[PDB]
């Protein structure tokens, strides 16, 4: 029930650009690949263009295109992300790494010609020099999560929250609380959803021919309704 | 896939029946996979392309191929309510008890999507 969902019926090329500063360490990431929103799939590869990434690749996954979530037919009315396209939306987050610092992010996600582009600014402060993040103590892997979405009539968008679980190499888990807002860029009408969630799955790998600091990301995301005996 | 494998995955996802048929006649691997472990049959089932589903099965596609997320072609056909494709997959030995990583069968998906027609035949 949006002209925007028509742009996602096929496989769509993706470009990601991130400018970052964590505790003063400046870095940049470029990413490219493809998304298949009917399947709910991303296939992406990201490069640190400034040298060595000064934080663990997994801390950046959430920042580095929820318009690729598979929304089933019965739920097409609750798909804010696609409805804002092609003019797009602004995605902002604060991410609290428990017992450690935080990331603030601001991203514009929109079409440029036939490519879906996520451009991000990231500022991280108050990290411990030898915590799990600046100490590079996160395992190179990723968990499955539920991403909770509600409408925000006021801002003509959505609010979103979830908790990421990052495996630590000693067997513990580092939580990252995620608070999120999305606002359309265009003046066009958008879909404001009933409360629902996205169920996410991800795998991280390395390209054996890639000589730079990098991450290959495969992701599979499905939207779901709230059901009886949740909360 | 390979060279032909990649063209076959792309042609199947794009719903190009003639292109799929020519690729298969020229020896493409019917079970080529992308990085997610998606096969041509997965992709055709997803988009509801009956012709490509039947052509691929006729060239020996694995009816019960699983992607890295545990989805089978039957799951993906059910995701989109493709009744005739479900019938064809079932008739070619699709596994009604295959579970994805959420523990769900194709029946469970039909139930989540409130689809009474699919629910009836996926039991």
């Amino acid at each position: 029930v949006s002209k925007g969902e028509e742009l996602f019926t096929g496989v769509v090329p993706i470009l990601v650009e991130l400018d970052g500063d964590v505790n003063g360490h400046k870095f940049s990431v470029s990413g490219e690949g493809e998304g298949d929103a009917t399947y709910g799939k991303l296939t992406l590869k990201f490069i640190c263009t400034t040298g060595k990434l000064p934080v663990p690749w997994p801390t950046l996954v959430t920042t580095l295109v929820q318009c690729f979530s598979r929304y089933p037919d019965h739920m097409k009315q609750h798909d804010f992300f696609k409805s804002a396209m092609p003019e797009g939306y602004v995605q902002e987050r604060t991410i609290f790494f428990k017992d450690d610092g935080n990331y603030k992010t601001r991203a514009e996600v929109k079409f440029e010609g036939d490519t879906l582009v996520n451009r991000i600014e990231l500022k991280g402060i108050d990290f411990k020099e030898d915590g799990n993040i600046l100490g590079h103590k996160l395992e190179y892997n990723y968990n499955s999560h539920n991403v909770y979405i509600m409408a925000d009539k006021q801002k003509n968008g959505i609010k979103v929250n979830f908790k990421i679980r990052h495996n630590i190499e000693d067997g513990s888990v580092q939580l990252a609380d995620h608070y999120q807002q999305n606002t359309p860029i265009g003046d066009g009408p958008v879909l404001l959803p009933d409360n629902h969630y996205l169920s996410t799955q991800s795998a991280l790998s390395k390209d054996p021919n890639e000589k730079r600091d990098h991450m290959v990301l495969l992701e599979f995301v499905t939207a779901a309704g709230i059901t009886l005996g949740m909360d | 896939g390979s060279d032909l494998g990649k063209k076959l995955l792309e042609a199947a996802r794009a719903g190009q029946g003639d292109e799929v048929r020519i690729l298969m006649a020229n020896g493409a691997d019917v079970n080529a996979e992308d990085l997610h472990g998606s096969t041509p049959l997965h992709l055709a089932a997803l988009i509801g392309h009956l012709e490509i589903v039947e052509v691929l099965l006729k060239y020996g596609a694995d009816v019960n191929a699983s992607d890295m997320w545990g989805n089978t072609p039957l799951h993906l056909a059910a995701w989109s309510g493709h009744l005739e494709i479900v019938e064809v997959l079932l008739k070619n030995g699709a596994d009604v008890n295959a579970q994805d990583k959420f523990g769900k069968t194709a029946f469970d998906i039909s139930i989540d999507n409130g689809n009474e027609d699919l629910a009836e035949i996926l039991q």
